[PDB]
């Protein structure tokens, strides 16, 4: 989200509520669950008002309290994380004895 | 088609004073679904670009000093500066946003007295 | 909305610091903590139940503990 | 923090059609209508097109309307304008506006791009 | 009730729609194990100056 | 060094509770109550007679 | 500011429907209900918490619920 990364756990992810979509890069996408962002107000029982609730992005940093950044930027090149591995050193000589 | 008529075309005033600038419809431009009225003000400062000072009628938009607020409910909207300081010269062009071929004013001018 | 569901604990944990690290350590703490010095009655209120609800003396501490706990962590 | 950066103005002569194109960067170009207006020197701001979110919707100014053409090529973050037909009145400087962030209006104005400078003469 | 139009008194019912539009929306990637290439620098002590 | 971003999601699930208020010039806030005293010695009817 | 701190009890209380009251009524019990359905085995680590403290059928049981709201909405 906005030049910026995390590697959240997928169920995490699957759970937040905010409004998803198909994600097929096609034009006109329709939003799934619409009402998180939209709030209807009815003050007296007289009429109805719509709000849009504004930008989650600073709500959506904090929820991201435990995740762990990469730098998508540039090639999507991850920075965290561990490998394990082993070590054949029969074929290496010291180049040094003689 | 709406034709936006300003009631001021050259305002020249000291500054720490204020202002009050007339844009005048045609049309009352207040839609009825939701009962807003689209009225614009844009300010153009000399050798600049347009900002946009109170996307509505009266709710000014953001990044605006303390200071422009706007009034008007039908044809006759207003906008208001209660203390005018030496960066206030510019243009104020106002725009209904009702009507697809949205038309601007011919747009006051504010200069230092 | 959102800001109440972090993705804290949920398992993968690395060397590397996480995100905000530092500052969403403390928050819960500190949130409990500002409620309780703006909300002095439920201390009494809670130091009245746990007394009558525990019939020992770490029962009385557990509920006194997890009353001040939850209730500004609830709202 | 978005930038609307103006390019293709310059000189033509009447009758020689110009394509004009307005680079976007700072913000999801996909989901936001767009705006082309003019100022000519010493009048009052003039709006030309507008291209709504959905890439077949266009309108055009009834002054200019049936001279120009509105196009956006949103995979490149761009918009593109087609003058056709100008007319030595057809000189202005040429803006590039961003849909409003907030707001009830489908097309409004809330960031203009910096401009450019098209001369229609001979 | 008479004072709205409606010449019964009581409650009524009442829709609002509103079209939603979305901006800068957030993209989640998954990425395939086929095109994961970690990378190992490995270093001899050559006591190079 | 990051700036974190903009807090207005966030601050609208935090006035969860709060009461709205329509400002627009004049703050004219609709919520609230009052108390009063009706003094209705100098009042009297139309057409008893 | 962050969403840890709501206007839920405190202060004024008018007749006029406060602001986001339907959407948020119900929002910290859908928080706890989601937690715990993605993380099932601290209900387990409760039950014994709670089985193996101070333990009478009210104690028993308040200690456990208690608890149980107390560490998903804390998280
Ligand atoms: C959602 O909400 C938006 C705004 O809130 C609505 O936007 C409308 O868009 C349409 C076009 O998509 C606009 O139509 C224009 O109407 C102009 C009105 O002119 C006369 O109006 C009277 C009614 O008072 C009619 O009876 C007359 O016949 C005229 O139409 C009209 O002049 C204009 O046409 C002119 O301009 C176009 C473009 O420049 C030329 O191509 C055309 O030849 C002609 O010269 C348009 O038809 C309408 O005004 C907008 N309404 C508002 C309130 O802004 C949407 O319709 C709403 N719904 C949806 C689904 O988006």
């Amino acid at each position: 989200m906005k030049n910026k990364a995390w590697m959240v756990h997928r169920q995490w992810f699957f759970d937040l509520p905010l409004p998803w979509a198909s994600g097929a890069t096609t034009e006109t996408p329709t939003w799934n669950r619409k009402e998180l962002l939209v709030t209807f107000k009815n003050a007296h029982a007289k009429k109805q008002e719509v709000v849009v609730l504004g930008s989650q992005e600073g709500a959506m940093h904090t929820a991201l309290t435990g995740a762990t950044e990469i730098q998508n930027s540039g090639g999507t090149s991850i920075f965290a994380g561990h490998l394990k591995c082993r070590l054949k050193m029969d074929k290496l000589e010291l180049k040094g004895m003689s | 088609h709406i034709v936006m008529t300003q009631s001021p075309l050259s305002l020249s005033v000291t500054p720490g004073q204020p202002a009050s600038i007339s844009c005048k419809s045609s049309q009352i431009s207040s839609w009825g679904s939701d009962g807003k009225t689209y009225l614009y003000w844009y300010l153009q400062k000399p050798g600049q670009s347009p900002q946009l000072l109170i996307y509505e009628v009266s709710s000014r938009f953001s990044g605006v000093s303390d200071r422009f607020s706007g009034s008007g409910s039908g044809t006759d909207f207003t906008l208001k500066i209660s203390r005018v300081q030496a960066e206030d010269v510019g243009l104020y062009y106002c725009m209904q946003g009702l009507h697809l071929p949205l038309t601007f004013g011919q747009g006051t001018r504010l200069e230092i007295k | 909305s959102v800001a109440l569901a972090p993705h804290v604990g949920m398992g993968l944990d690395t060397r590397t610091q996480t995100w905000m690290s530092a500052e969403g350590a403390w928050r819960q703490v500190e949130k409990v903590e500002t409620w309780a010095l703006r909300h002095p009655g439920f201390t009494i209120l809670a130091l009245f139940l746990a007394h009558y609800i525990g019939t020992s003396l770490t029962q009385k501490v557990v509920i006194f503990i997890l009353l001040m706990l939850v209730t500004p962590s609830m709202t | 923090q978005v930038e609307l950066v103006e390019s293709g103005g310059d000189v033509v002569q009447p009758g020689k059609s110009l394509r004009l194109s307005c680079a976007a960067s700072g913000f999801t170009f996909t989901n936001y209508a767009m705006h082309w207006l003019r100022q000519a020197p010493g009048k009052g701001l003039e709006w030309v097109a507008v291209i709504s979110s959905d890439v077949n919707d266009k309108y055009y100014a009834d002054s200019v309307k049936g001279r120009f053409t509105i196009s956006r090529d949103n995979s490149k973050n761009t918009l593109y304008l087609q003058m056709n037909s100008l007319t030595p009145e057809d000189t202005a400087v040429y803006y590039c506006a961003r849909e409003q962030a907030v707001g009830t209006n489908p097309w409004a104005f809330d960031y203009w791009g910096q401009g450019t400078l098209v001369t229609v003469s001979s | 009730g008479w004072g709205n139009g409606c010449g019964l008194f009581g409650k009524g019912s009442l829709v609002t729609c509103a079209k939603f539009q979305c901006l800068e929306p957030i993209e989640g990637k998954v990425v395939q194990y086929e095109n994961l290439k970690y990378t190992v620098i490995i270093t001899v002590h050559t006591g190079d100056q």
